[PDB]
């Protein structure tokens, strides 16, 4: 044995090349566990691109401070770049995901299926977490069953350094819970002076709650715009260590932004939803005054930290599974991930399990619950053989551009699609090569003969993925729905 | 409903109680390093890292808090700089004296005590001192793919959400938890439902007592033969079939693995956090982790 591992397994770990997709989330804990376990050849990549610099390169610098003899290969291009093709993924015996972006996780899932490389997926949600292994033809893939978007963030990011844009919607949802709901310490919105990155030193005079300052004030909307959007922001500026590489925020004044998505109107909506809610609690995403309070409070913070704001329909679509993070959950999940990787490097993929991390023991005293990996879903539209879907739309109103961007790229998560019509002639609708089918984007689908029952063959050659799309013409739906997937 | 608001104000005070708690951590090896990192990041007032051992040439070159090439100096001293950098608000003290030679007055300054890499006699003695001073007691260890945590919180009260109430949970001393009478008829039934990791802990504690060390990968041949002998002596002493712990256990309980340290250290540190803050129910009283099967089992052994 070598450090508890067999001699053959320690050699595979030392010579094995693994890929970590994502520098944030569990990535920090995962990089530590990989290096301490003995993984020498580690590749790190994220979703950003440069012309410091990328997140992977920044994370590599901190790793070498803990262990200079580590062989970290950091990439400064996004994993979504077409250069990272199947041949790139085939270099690794193991891929571990640390991202939470669904579109990128769908892409990595398809790349690992095409490369026949095991993919370890995971998720966190407060005390809860899970780890599973994806292998082509053996287990179900990441898209065999739909899964909600993970919106679990540490309190340090939501309160002090919110990197746009979902972190402000979480801050607005935390603000709703503190003022008009069950006050919780995990959902505080005040500046986090306990953030280890802040290195908060007290002043000379320093020798408080958000709901209490609104209780005695009687929930004054103009006073709540104060303190929360100008005094807390100016208190974030007193923590100097937070604004060395990232741009600092600028406060907002009520007497100035009101005198001169719309910018100055969201401040008016912020004061309108507070008066309605104080007359009326559990947050409801279908409530008129609740969603208006979140939309106004989030967009106000998105402008304070310098970024393009978002519409109300986009705020409503998000803010679904908002669970505050627990740092120990990442440490537990990251440890399980490497444990599952050791089984894969041992050639014992049959010993891999889906492991659930529970908050409290189940009826059988299990806090960590393993279960057998499920077989591939025969109805999965991604990993099944010759997958097919049915799309209901109006062929006379839907343009080729809408088919390209909203249906094939957005809904079906294709990066560089090629779409042709199964009409015998192989009529080309969409080409992944720029400069070919741009003149089709404005045309309606019916201008190419697409009618009820027409079949479109969508190919994404980067993902090695082919999807047959059956068209169901329908003039119902409504003037707000352009398409919908059957089933 | 006047008592309802008394609980609400005491529930939001859980974070202030955590930021005001001081913790003693004994043993800064693989498991202790993870526990220290999680507690320091959690924001406790202070953490005292006590370790009398020094970095040996047999220690792995790649370590969390100990810089490469620190063979010769105290393990707690070498861990100080990296541990303190995790959170400047936490004052991290370093102690180098033997834990077994410390006076009882030394422990009174702490709200919680967590022991790693300690013998059974030290584990019981410290748990008795902590119960004598109303100090929350924890212990844990890792070995191969397995790990364990134990908690003795005495009579512990906390706040749990239904929608929020207060409850009380009674813990038993570690001495009673480590010597369970299996001759009762009801105990023999629970014996069928008790994970074998509990007896794996008994075998390894007896190994650490006799050999004065944990099983080592270098001496795997002689150690695995002794472990097979100890499991026969211990399980016969308890009136249990030695086959309750399968013979192949010697293959998965050697050395300390980094992923197992992260799992056990994550569960243990979170139990310390919820105990110091008196929020959410704590595990009563054992947690056993099997890295090969992916099992994390909570057992209540000791009472009755
Ligand atoms: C700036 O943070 C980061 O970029 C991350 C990223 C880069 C480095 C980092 C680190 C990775 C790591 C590799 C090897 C060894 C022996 C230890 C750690 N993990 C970590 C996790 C939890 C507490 C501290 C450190 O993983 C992490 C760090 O240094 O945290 C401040
Ligand atoms: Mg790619
Ligand atoms: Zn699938």
């Amino acid at each position: 044995l070598s450090r508890g591992l067999p001699r053959e397994l320690a050699e595979a770990v030392a010579g094995g090349r693994v890929l970590v997709v994502g520098a944030g989330g569990i990535g920090c804990e995962l990089l530590k566990n990989l290096v301490l376990t003995g993984f020498s050849h580690i590749d790190l990549i994220d979703l950003d691109t440069i012309d410091g610099r990328s997140k992977a390169q920044v994370a590599k610098e901190s790793v070498l401070q803990f262990y200079p003899k580590a062989n970290i290969v950091a990439y400064h291009d996004s994993i979504m770049n077409p250069d990272y093709n199947v041949e790139f993924f085939r270099q690794f015996i193991l891929v571990m995901n640390a991202l939470d972006n669904r579109a990128a996780r769908n892409h990595v899932n398809r790349m690992c299926l095409a490369a026949d490389v095991p993919l370890i997926e995971s998720g966190t949600a407060g005390y809860l977490g899970q780890v599973t292994t994806i292998k082509k033809g053996v287990t179900e893939c990441y898209e065999c069953h739909p899964k909600p978007t993970q919106r679990t963030f540490p309190g340090c990011t939501i309160r002090n350094t919110p990197s746009e844009p979902i972190h402000c919607i979480v801050w607005a949802k935390y603000l709703f819970n503190q003022l008009f709901g069950e006050e919780d310490a995990d959902q505080e919105v005040s500046p986090d002076r306990a953030d280890p990155e802040a290195a908060w030193e007290p002043t000379e005079a320093e020798a408080i709650s958000t709901k209490e300052w609104a209780k005695s004030t009687g929930y004054d909307p103009v006073k709540l715009f104060t303190k929360l959007f100008k005094d807390d922001i100016r208190y974030l500026l007193t923590m100097d260590k937070l604004w060395r590489k990232r741009k600092p925020p600028v406060p907002l004044d009520w007497a100035e932004v009101q005198s001169q998505l719309d910018v100055k109107s969201y401040a008016r909506l912020f004061s309108k939803s507070i008066e309605t809610l104080r007359v009326h609690l559990i947050w409801d995403k279908d409530d008129p005054s609740a969603m208006d309070f979140v939309t106004s409070a989030a967009n106000l913070r998105m402008h304070i930290f310098s970024m393009n704001m978002k519409s109300r329909f986009d705020i409503k679509s998000m803010a679904g599974n908002i669970i505050p993070a627990i740092a120990t959950t990442n440490a537990v999940i990251a440890g399980l991930i490497v444990l599952e990787g050791l089984k894969i490097l041992s050639g014992k993929i049959d010993q891999c399990r889906t492991i659930f991390l529970n908050k409290q023991p189940n009826p059988r005293k299990k806090l960590l619950v393993p279960c057998a990996l499920d077989p591939p879903n025969p109805n999965c539209y991604v990993c099944a053989s010759k997958p097919e879907v049915t799309v209901r739309l109006n062929v006379h109103k839907v343009t080729v551009l809408t088919l390209q961007d909203k249906i094939v790229k957005e809904k079906f998560a294709m990066v560089a699609p090629d779409v042709q019509i199964e009409d015998g002639k192989g009529t080309i609708l969409i080409s992944s090569e720029e400069g070919e089918t741009e003149a089709n984007n404005h045309k309606k689908l019916s201008e190419f003969g697409i009618r009820n029952g027409s079949r479109l063959q969508a190919d994404d050659f980067l993902q090695d993925y082919t999807l047959l799309i059956n068209i169901l013409h329908s003039e119902d739906l409504g003037k707000d729905v352009e398409f919908e997937v059957v089933g | 409903a006047q008592y309802d608001r008394q609980i609400r104000l005491w529930g939001l005070e859980a974070q202030k109680r955590l930021r005001a708690s001081r913790v003693l951590l004994v043993g800064l090896k693989g498991l202790g390093a993870e526990i220290a990192k999680n507690l320091i990041l959690a924001g406790v007032k202070g953490l005292t890292m006590l370790d009398h051992e020094q970095v040996t040439p047999e220690d792995p070159g790649a370590q969390f808090l100990i810089r490469t090439g620190s063979v010769g100096r105290n393990r707690a001293e070498a861990s100080l700089e990296r541990a303190q950098n995790l959170n400047p608000m936490v004052d991290v003290k370093v102690d180098t004296e033997d834990i077994e030679k410390k006076p009882e007055s030394f422990f009174t300054q702490f709200d919680a005590v967590c022991l790693t890499c300690c013998s059974r006699d030290v584990i019981v003695k410290v748990d008795q001192i902590c119960h004598k001073n109303s100090i929350k007691f924890f212990t844990g260890d890792v070995f191969g793919y397995h790990g364990y945590t134990f908690a003795n919180l005495g009579e512990h009260e906390f706040v749990e959400e239904k929608t929020m109430v207060k409850k009380k949970v009674v813990f038993c001393p570690v001495k009673e938890a480590l010597e369970v009478d299996w001759s009762s008829e009801k105990a023999k039934a629970a014996l069928k439902r008790t994970t074998s990791d509990y007896f794996l802990l008994q075998v390894l504690l007896k190994f650490r007592t006799d050999k004065g060390r944990d099983p080592s990968s270098d001496t795997y041949e002689e150690d695995s033969e002794l472990l097979l002998q100890i499991r026969n002596d211990v399980l016969d002493s308890l009136g249990i079939s030695p086959d309750l712990l399968p013979e192949d256990f010697v293959r998965y309980c050697f050395s300390e693995m980094a992923p197992v340290c992260a799992v056990v250290g994550g569960i243990l540190a979170q139990e310390i956090v919820k105990a110091l803050s008196q929020r959410d129910p704590p595990h009563n009283n054992f947690f056993f982790f099997d890295g090969m099967k992916g099992n994390g089992i909570v057992e209540c052994l000791g009472p009755k």
